[PDB]
């Protein structure tokens, strides 16, 4: 039961096309992303 | 004063982790109220 999918959306300032980033291992929240990660 | 960096680090980390604690809460301050106003 997949109640959601991902799509592409036009427009830009809406909530719904925001993601963050959660590391596999445990980083500090300020911590600078590596490139390849 | 070798001894120091014992004496100091002490000091240094005991500041940092509520440092870093009340920064998740400065954080919070940004993304727990991004999401509360309405549409």
């Amino acid at each position: 039961k997949m109640v959601y999918s991902l799509v592409s959306v036009p427009e830009g300032n809406d909530i719904s096309s925001i993601f963050e980033l959660d590391p596999t291992t445990l980083r500090g929240g300020d911590s600078l992303v590596p490139r390849n990660s | 004063e070798s001894t120091m960096k014992l004496v100091t680090n002490l000091s240094g980390q005991l500041s940092e982790l509520k440092d870093q604690m009340t920064e998740q809460r400065k954080q919070k301050q940004r993304i727990g109220l991004l999401g509360h106003p309405p549409h």
